[PDB]
């Protein structure tokens, strides 16, 4: 649930009950750690007191102030990659995929991963196979991300297009034993657009 | 209409005693200016034009053939309609 | 747009409301969905006359020849009955459309219970039908009259 | 006592489109303590005004200071005491139309009442707080009295 | 103890209790309770999330991919400005400050910043009864930062600062003239006027500044524009003003005066009496009917196109406007000497004759040439010079005057360069109308008709530019150079036939304001052009 | 119109002329100012505040003259007795409207005790002398 946030230096809820287990004061490290490495802004640390004071605990706004910088960053990133010159930006944002590759096993930013590698063409080749080994990573991947996927793995192409040939001789067979008989419909009556 | 000075009755007073019932008609003189309407006392025409009728009233206006005549929507043909055709034809005996 | 704002009769404004009708009817028309949804049906026959009327006189010629003067009547009632037209007045919405339904079921020309009948009647009293919608409406009977 | 309004007007204008009749002038009057102003026919011949003359206007429901009703009809062989004794110039007329700055959520502020005796029409406009007695389809009279101070 | 046991232990069950604002205070309860951290410990690990720590790392990845970080500051600090509106409350505020006992620091840091400090103010407008926001109010000004704090209406309560203020704007207003004045008036006369009895202190000082006869113009000038500001916006004072001054011994005319101005319309009634008043033996001071608005009325009801008045009282309109503007009395120490009549009965035989032609308008323009000889007769007469060029700005005002307005150069530029010709005075207002004139875009015109239009209008600012008055046509020609609503074409013939009939030498002011003027490329690429005696080039060289 | 009495009358002048975002003197004051108000401001002007006094001043002057005319002792009163407070600008616009009952117009001294007046004067007056 919250793996890979170590990798960065940002500890998450594991490191976090490790430090606190054997902790005596709570109080003071928390304090430090949602202050020192927080969000380094007077801003936030003055705004503390009014929203507590006002009754409304301040992880609301936390948790507001986190999802709205990820759809920021995400529609900003969006625009980067249809803005300025094609390659600069594509080689940086192979930089925020690599960067955010430690943060891909996290669900509330696996969109914003998941939203830069489709930003990204081209997928490299170990991300890409990365990715593939696990089932959600893979079905959340974007239609380019599927076309690099397929276009070097035949057998997992094959095996993703078998159930829609399946699908096709069923309907074809079940055109094909239809209970209503007539010449008006058949089974060549439909034109081949449709 | 005006009791002192001394009395005295109006045109429109004594007409509207003239048509029958409660008959109520909007009509427009010959010579009304069409730009009156837009600006302003258009309710209160300066040339006395905008014929109103309100309650077999003659509240203002000049008669002319566009509210006498044979037009439709005249006063005779309202009072045709509205009232019987014995009430017009006292209605047309007592203008003459 | 002016037909929309003309016809409407938007139930929401309580504001603009309160000018028109007594509370007992404001508090009516905004708390009840069967009086929202009935005029707002109301509307949509309204909008489909509309239609038919486009394609009935194009070239866009309002005039027309029908048998009763409506406008006339209406200032003949307000003669008659002292409107003052400045107070709200005690006149439910829904008593105005329920009445030009039942009216318009007892003018008849043809005279049947069949369908051949019943269209035949449909179509002889089609044009005075959708002029007395027109005119005997829920917003103009409230804002205008 | 039926006095629907009172007020001290001076003629500011005389017809301004010119003399469209012989024996009628069109006044434009202004008055000076709720700042009224007034569009009135008046029989020019019998009742002569000039240019800056002021009058006393007094629009009352009735002429019997009592306040009883009249039934509107000319009996001139009547005895009770009547408000025409000090006033020069008497209309009767009907009110037929009154406006505003009306619009779909607030009341009005600025109202104007017509009123038309027998054909000379007059137009009163000023603040809603004044023409509260004016109701449409109401007979009123006129009343006027010019001040010479 | 048990029972709040289990209700703090179902708030930690909930997602992310760590990040709570109470949480020292949780904690604190859950020690006196007894109970072990171990559990509080156990579901804080499954129940945090760095919304602390995580979005600086994603502002880092904003700043490595290109947002610029002052962007990102602004987006965060707006968001935190948002969810501070959102959730304020004044009691416990009050409750946790007295129980502080002192001023906080993060209340400083919040100080420091212009958007709390607006936030601020919008909170202490709200609540009246909190004492934190007048706290913060009292603190915000002791930081230096009381300007944050409203004081556009704060002057017209406060005698002294105003009246300093006022001292330092008028002070200003006569460093730079006029050139500053248009400056220095917008706010002066806000300031002045958001207040009624401020405006009246400043309208008894200035006039009283006026009584001097010597150096008074500039004064009275002054006193009209704070007047005319306090017009505009719905506020009326025109009776106090002719009480300020010297109606006292004429009190018809002072009634008919303040009549007319609270009305601002004109009645025959008032203008006879105005007409005995003047024509007999003891005229007023000509002066107190010379106001901009009195004035302004005449001008209006005499010339505007559609406007109707009396034919039994234009005679006396036009005398009265006559003995307002030519007729000139002799005054010493407020003591009437001699009055000029002069300018009598030729200036109402020409304002009467432009009057006609102004509102006899279905005649049509040709017929207006054919009389050149008295219409340029009269026109001299400056009060006529104005009257005409208002009438010809509302005519061609109109979007559909220039259909009939059928030729490339119109007789109405030439009445106008006539106007420029005669008086200097009127040359801000010849500027003005060509501004209005050039600035408007037609849409139901051909292009061509248009760059005939313009270019005659470019020969009309070279015209005005050749009399003297120069440097704000050369400012208004180069913000239309720059603006782009200007074809490249017509500055290329305005500049080209100004420098073809301007000649050196060239002051340090014309040559500083026409520098830029040839810098931009549109000029250096098109005017410059291989001949012996080229314009821009001899203007460089110039130099 | 009644002699609405003395703290009453000062609560009516608040409740009319209150409004401290209006710092203009309504158009209303051509029918508010009347005998008994006037008359009752003789006591209750010391519990009006000063935007009261200046709006009550300001609107002193929007009167028709027949209406001064008629109301010359009472007007005169309460400019006197205005003449009497604490705030230097109800002094000063006595001072200047003691004339209107009598001429119609307006007094204009200037240059006492005010050093506002003077300053500004001064200033005005050499700077005008630098560039007439």
């Amino acid at each position: 649930m919250f793996a890979g946030l170590q990798d960065l230096g940002v500890a998450n809820g594991e490191d976090l009950k490790e430090t606190l287990t054997n902790c005596t004061e709570p109080l003071k490290a928390i304090e430090q750690f949602q202050t020192e490495n927080g969000v380094l802004l007077p801003s936030l640390q003055s705004a503390l007191p009014f929203l507590d004071l006002h009754g409304t605990p301040r992880l609301e706004f936390h948790q507001s102030v986190f999802d709205e910088l990820r759809d920021k960053l995400l529609e900003r990133v969006s625009a980067i990659a249809s803005e300025g010159k094609a390659e600069e930006r594509y080689k940086k944002l192979e930089d925020l995929l690599e960067k955010s590759f430690s943060l891909v096993k996290m669900p509330s930013l696996q969109p914003v991963v998941m939203c830069v590698m489709k930003h990204l063409p081209k997928v490299p080749e170990k991300k890409l196979k990365l990715v593939m080994a696990d089932k959600e990573l893979y079905r959340a991947c974007a239609v380019e991300v599927k076309r690099q996927i397929w276009q070097d793995n035949q057998a997992l192409f094959g095996d993703e297009v078998s159930p829609l040939l399946k699908q096709y001789i069923l309907e074809k067979e079940s055109a094909l034993f239809s209970t209503e008989l007539s010449v008006l419909h058949n089974f060549f009556s439909p034109s081949p657009k449709t | 209409a005006i009791l002192k000075p001394r009395p005295l009755w109006t045109g429109k007073q004594i007409f509207s005693l003239i048509i029958p019932g409660h008959i109520n008609c909007i009509r427009t003189h010959s010579t009304h200016p069409d730009d009156e309407d837009s600006g302003p006392y258009k309710h209160i025409s300066p040339g006395d034009t905008k014929v109103v009728v309100e309650n077999g009233e003659l509240i203002m206006g000049i008669l002319c053939k566009k509210s006498l005549g044979t037009s439709a929507g005249s006063l005779v043909h309202i009072s045709y309609l509205e009232m019987g055709h014995d009430i017009t034809r006292l209605f047309y005996s007592n203008i003459q | 747009k002016a037909f929309e704002k003309k016809f409407r009769f938007d139930y929401t404004n309580e504001r603009a409301l309160r000018r028109t009708l007594q509370e007992d009817l404001v508090k009516d028309v905004l708390s009840n969905a069967h009086i929202q949804n009935e005029l707002e049906r109301e509307f949509e026959r309204m909008r489909e006359d509309r239609e038919v009327l486009r394609v009935i006189f194009p070239t866009g010629d309002s005039k027309v020849v029908l048998p009763c003067n409506l406008l006339r009547m209406i200032w003949n009632a307000q003669k008659i009955f002292h409107i003052n037209p400045r107070l709200p007045s005690d006149l439910h919405p829904i008593k105005v459309v329920e009445g030009v339904k039942e009216l318009s079921k007892k003018l008849v020309i043809v005279n049947g219970d069949d369908p051949l009948s019943r269209q035949a009647q449909e179509n002889a009293t089609l044009l005075f039908n959708i002029h007395l919608r027109s005119t005997l409406c829920s917003r103009r009977m409230a804002e205008e009259f | 006592a039926g006095i629907l309004f009172e007020d001290i007007f001076d003629v500011k204008d005389i017809d301004p489109e010119g003399k469209k009749f012989d024996r009628v002038s069109r006044l434009h009057c202004e008055s000076e303590s709720f700042k009224m102003d007034l569009i009135l026919d008046v029989n020019i011949q019998i009742y002569p005004v000039d240019l800056g003359d002021k009058f006393r206007l007094v629009i009352a429901s009735t002429l019997y200071e009592d306040g009883t009703l009249d039934d509107g009809e000319y009996n001139p062989t009547d005895d009770r005491p009547s408000r025409a004794d000090q006033f020069e110039y008497v209309m009767y007329g009907k009110v037929y139309r009154i406006e505003g700055d009306e619009t779909s959520t607030e009341a009005a502020t600025r109202l104007s009442a017509y009123v038309s005796y027998g054909g000379l029409l007059m137009r009163l406009q000023g603040d809603a707080n004044n023409l509260h007695g004016f109701e449409v389809d109401s007979r009123v009279y006129l009343l006027m009295k010019k001040l010479a101070f | 103890d048990a029972e709040v046991q289990q209700e703090c232990l179902h708030k930690f069950s909930t997602r992310d209790y760590i990040m709570e604002p109470s949480i020292f205070n949780t904690l604190k309860r859950y020690f006196q309770a007894g109970g072990s951290p171990e559990n509080v410990i156990q579901l804080l690990s499954e129940n945090y999330t760095a919304v602390a720590q995580t979005v600086n790392l994603l502002a880092e990845w904003l700043i490595q991919t290109g947002v610029e970080p002052v962007q990102v500051q602004e987006t965060v600090e707006n968001h935190l400005k948002s969810l501070l509106i959102k959730h304020f409350d004044p009691r416990k505020a009050d409750s946790i400050f007295t129980e502080e006992g002192e001023t906080p620091a993060w209340l400083e840091q919040m100080i420091a910043h212009t958007t709390w400090r607006d936030l601020f103010y919008k909170l202490a407008e709200a609540h009246p009864d909190c004492l934190m926001l007048n706290f913060t109010v009292k603190l915000i000004s002791d930081a230096g930062y009381q300007g944050e704090i409203t004081s556009v209406s704060t002057a017209c309560q406060q005698l002294e600062v105003f009246s300093r203020v006022l001292r330092t704007s008028l002070a200003t207003i006569l460093d730079g003239g006029e050139e500053n004045l248009e400056k220095n008036l917008p706010e002066f006369a806000k300031m002045v006027c958001h207040g009624e009895h401020t405006y009246l202190f400043a309208q008894a000082m200035m006039s009283v500044l006026a009584q001097e006869e010597q150096g008074g113009s500039a004064v009275r000038r002054i006193a009209q524009e704070v007047q005319r500001f306090a017009q505009e916006k719905g506020h009326d004072a025109s009776q106090i003003t002719l009480a300020l001054g010297t109606a006292a011994s004429y009190p018809r005319a002072c009634q008919a005066l303040g009549a007319m101005l609270s009305k601002g319309a004109l009645n025959p009634a008032d203008i006879t009496v105005l007409f005995k008043m003047f024509t007999s033996m003891d005229p007023p001071p000509v002066e107190l009917i010379r106001v901009p608005a009195f004035l302004d009325l005449f001008m209006q009801s005499l010339f505007k196109p559609g406007a109707r008045i009396n034919q039994d009282h234009k005679h006396k309109y036009i005398h009265i406007l006559a003995y307002a503007a030519s007729v000139v009395e002799t005054w010493k120490k407020n003591k009437r000497v001699s009055i000029n009549k002069d300018e009598l009965k030729s200036t109402s035989k020409a304002v009467e004759t432009v009057h006609n032609l102004c509102c006899n308008e279905n005649k049509g323009a040709s017929e207006l040439v054919a009389e050149l000889s008295t219409l340029y007769q009269c026109i001299r007469f400056p009060v006529v010079a104005m009257g005409v060029l208002k009438w010809v700005d509302w005519t061609v005002s109109e979007p559909r005057y220039f259909q009939l307005q059928t030729d490339h150069t119109p007789v109405h530029l030439a009445l106008l360069d006539e106007i420029s010709t005669c008086h200097q005075l009127l040359h801000p207002q010849v500027l003005q109308l060509l501004v209005k004139l050039f600035e408007t875009e037609h849409s139901q015109l051909d292009v061509m008709e248009q760059l005939e239009l313009k270019k005659t209008l470019l020969d009309r600012m070279v015209h005005l530019l050749s009399r003297g008055y120069v440097l704000p046509v050369v400012s208004y020609i180069r913000k239309c150079l720059e603006k782009l609503d200007t074809d490249i074409s017509l500055i290329r013939y305005f500049v080209t036939e100004v420098l073809d009939v301007i000649a050196p030498p060239y002051t340090s002011d014309f040559v500083q304001l026409f520098l830029p003027i040839l810098e931009n490329d549109s000029i250096a690429g098109t005017i410059k052009t291989e001949g012996e005696h080229d314009p821009v080039t001899e203007f460089i060289a110039h130099c | 119109m009644a002699s609405m009495r003395e703290s009453d009358t000062g609560l009516w002048l608040h409740n009319k002329l209150g409004a401290t975002d209006e710092l203009w003197a309504p158009p209303s004051i051509a029918s508010l100012l009347t005998a008994a108000v006037i008359d009752n401001i003789r006591l209750c002007f010391h519990g009006l505040s000063s935007a009261v006094k200046l709006k009550l001043l300001l609107g002193t002057l929007h009167l028709p003259r027949r209406t001064v005319d008629e109301m010359k002792g009472a007007l005169m009163e309460i400019i006197q007795l205005a003449s009497l407070d604490s705030d230097p600008w109800v002094l000063m616009v006595a001072d200047i409207l003691k004339s209107f009952p009598d001429t119609g117009s307006l007094n204009l001294e200037l240059e006492e005790q005010n050093p506002n007046v003077q300053d500004i004067l001064g200033e005005l007056r050499e700077k005008v002398g630098e560039c007439e």
